[PDB]
RNA sequence: UAGCGCCGGCCAACUCCGUGCCAGCAGCCGCGGUAAUACGGAGGGCGCGAGCGUUACCCGGAUUCACUGGGCGUAAAGGGCGUGUAGGCGGCCUGGGGCGUCCCAUGUGAAAGACCACGGCUCAACCGUGGGGGAGCGUGGGAUACGCUCAGGCUAGACG
RNA sequence: CCUGGUCCACCCGUGACGCUGAGGCGCGAAAGCGUGGGGAGCAAACCGGAUCCCGGGUAGUCCACGCCCUAAACGAUGCGCGCUAGGUCUCUGGGUCUCCUGGGGGCCGAAGCUAACGCGUUAAGCGCGCCGCCUGGGGAGUACGGCCGCAAGGC
RNA sequence: AGCUGUACCGGAAGGUGCGGCUGGAU
């Protein structure tokens, strides 16, 4: 401990929002809010970190998924400080189970960007330029960062398992391990390697992601 | 590498403005006669396409069967929807005593000695699903031992 | 009025194991203790303990599960798939030695209340006695 | 000496002519108004054969009286609602009886029939010899977990 | 004024005194009957008016006794007991009082169940006890026999 | 809208009393 407490890790949600399956992680209730037991936080953190370091040294890739508001930037920055892909803008329904069809769109993206890196755009009058451009910004808005995946990942990292329930389900279906920064209002059983902490509290997300990414770096 | 059996093709219709649009659904089993079974239901506008899709689903959906002496380790009763399947082990030299659908499923599993019965609803799709589920739910002496004592 | 205690106990075990509870409580009695020891021996449960709840004697039963499953629905494989009551009040089922059932080709067990105490089907066939058929478990 | 039924699906086995909702077929679904693999003949084919079919009755399929083994929100089926007699069912601990229950032994479960072994008819059917098994019931012992009865106690049901 | 049911707090008292219950015995909306009274309004039948309406109107609707005893008499869900996540609203008690703990009435929903719709601690889930009922539709709640009723009719 | 239990129809593709239900829309 001693790093988490100042980062606001152990602050959950109100008595209303809690998923009962999470009852084994709540220390106590204070001022109408649920507090997460820090001991088990540390223990599960150790377990997940051991997994991550072994996987990283083995050469596995982790797809970082934070599609909340305040999670976007942290996901982006932490992913950049690695070779790992990321999805932060929007999770398209079926990135994994339908990976084949998404790959076509990825190829279209790269070929279009090559077209703009070609002197052939002097054809296709300004209207055609406009259309293909609009397409390119749309693509780079969505399919950037997901680009690196030549194939299926070896793990997944989720900010809020309930917010990204679809991605969690997709990971489950394809027998891919699940890592998430779950909180009070999330189902423990769907997440293989769990970090019981905060999904709000930008400080907590920053700390967890930074530590994990640094561990990846030192183990690469 | 695998064998296919085509249980049924059906032509299901839907209304549109002054017309009927048809679609073909095919029920297909894929097996190796060694204890790997797949069941696939495939929908397509054309029969061969339905067959292809059903085969694909069957391949991407595999189940392992714990065969001893080409028979089941222990009897099972499974309900799916309104239909029930009853499977019961039999001594060698009995043969597969089953309806068309269960026989088709079980033959490709390597099963050669079994006594079966269908109860309640006898919809081929549901019977097939129930059969597959029952097969998914078989345990051996070793598995039980590991679960209990280990 | 609680008509049948033994059925109640079996149902409590079943209901607990369905929601993957770690422990369950059942009102204590001698005969229930016998059934529980039989279950513990055959490794269906982690084991039972004699406890007290607000003055009343209870049995605390600790349940057993398999490893965490992979893929969708990671709920662990059950150790007690199925538990019935054979001879209910209102229809008592007694069996001789020759009529003792074989459950799941022996993978499961059947609990009997013989004159020599509470035995599994195997032990009852070995000794060579019959009695009231209590329950089947697998 | 070689019949006899069948060839739309169930169900093994397909073509040509003749009539063209007529003659007719059909166990159910249903066939027949220009080929109709379903009606009637012919070639071929399928099944069984000194037999092949059709009616009548019984069991099966029928889990469609469900003990094994079903149900009652809307498919058929919760009584309009109470109070209650006969009946059915019944918490925890200790002890006696041994009715139910279980076990051992013994008697009876005739002959023929069913089952197994061997044998006689040139084989079989048929038959002979031997061996078994058998629900139930009588008798004499043993067991006491559960159900039952008594005898005592307890407070978690129920009353005050 | 007389009287029934029920909830909570103390945990004081008895010591299994319990649950269901075929017959029986009671209660049973509206409509309908008998013997008396009453009748403001509303209104079957009926009398008129224009082409499903508008004017009048007896029974009845009312009371007191005695009948009748049926419905979409419905939550289309028999009664009792034990077990299985919670969230929210609302009524009524207790406390140490916006936090607990009882008992009712609704909505969403774990597991589970269901043919689906949906139910889901007020189960249609998991179990035990007792009762009533079901077995293709129409003929038909018909005929016939029997028991009730003044009759309609009911079973 | 529809359905239903009783009661009555000498203008009965049915109508109206009295009451109930949603297996019908604000």
């Amino acid at each position: 401990v001693k790093e988490l407490l100042e980062a606001g890790v152990h602050f959950g949600h109100e008595r209303k929002r809690w998923n009962p399956k999470f009852a084994r992680y709540i220390y106590a209730e204070r001022n109408g809010i649920h507090i997460i037991d820090l001991q088990k936080t540390m223990e599960e953190l150790e377990r997940t970190f051991r997994f991550i370091e072994d996987l990283a040294m083995r050469g596995g890739t982790i797809l970082f998924v934070g599609t909340k508001k305040q999670a976007q930037d942290i996901v982006r920055m932490e992913a950049e400080r690695a070779g790992m892909p990321y999805v932060n803008q929007r999770w398209l329904g079926g990135m994994l189970t339908n990976f084949k069809t998404i790959s076509q769109r990825v190829h279209r993206l790269e070929e279009l960007e090559a077209l703009f890196a070609s002197p052939e755009i002097e054809e296709r009058p300004k209207k055609e330029q406009v259309r293909l451009k609009h397409e390119l910004e749309r693509l780079q808005k969505y399919l950037s960062g997901f680009r690196l995946l030549k194939r299926l990942p070896d793990a997944i990292f989720v900010v809020d398992p309930t917010k990204e329930a679809i991605a969690v389900r997709e990971a489950r279906k394809l027998f891919i391990p699940v890592i998430a920064l779950a909180d009070t209002d999330s189902d423990p059983d769907l997440v293989d390697y769990i970090i019981p902490g905060n999904d709000d509290a930008i400080r907590s997300i920053q700390l967890i992601l930074s530590r994990a990414v640094d561990l990846i770096i030192q183990a690469r | 590498d695998f064998e296919e059996k085509m249980i049924l093709i059906r032509r299901t219709a839907r209304m549109q403005a002054g017309g009927r649009r048809f679609r073909f659904g095919a029920l297909v089993v894929v097996g190796d006669r060694q204890g790997r079974v797949g069941l696939g239901f495939g929908k397509a506008p054309e029969v061969p396409l339905a067959v292809q899709k059903a085969g694909y689903y069957a391949r991407r959906n595999m189940v392992e069967v714990p065969l001893q002496n080409g028979t089941i380790p222990h009897e099972i009763e499974v309900e799916f929807g309104a239909s029930k399947i009853v499977l019961k082990p039999a001594a060698p030299g009995t043969g597969v005593i089953a309806g068309a659908v269960p026989r088709a499923i079980l033959e490709l599993a390597g099963v050669t000695d079994i006594l079966t019965k269908e109860l309640g609803s006898r919809n081929p799709i549901n019977i097939a699903y129930a059969t597959m589920e029952a097969l998914r739910q078989l345990r051996t002496k070793a598995d039980v031992e590991r679960l209990r004592k280990g | 009025m609680l008509t049948d205690p033994i059925a109640d106990m079996l149902t409590r075990i079943r209901n607990a194991t369905r929601v993957y509870k770690e422990s369950t409580d059942v009102p204590a009695s001698r005969f229930k203790e016998e059934i529980l020891r039989i279950l513990a021996r055959e490794g269906f449960i982690k084991g039972y303990e004699r406890v007290d709840v607000d003055g009343k004697p209870y049995l605390r039963v600790y349940l057993k599960y398999g490893p965490r499953r992979q893929g969708p629905d990671p709920r662990p494989e059950q150790v007690i798939h199925h538990i019935r009551r054979i001879s209910k009040p209102g229809r008592r089922v007694y069996v001789g030695v020759k009529e003792i059932p074989r459950v799941r080709r022996g993978l499961g067990i059947a609990i009997l209340s013989t004159s020599k105490g509470v035995l599994t089907d195997r032990e009852a066939r070995k000794l060579g006695v019959g009695g009231e058929l209590i329950c089947e478990v697998w």
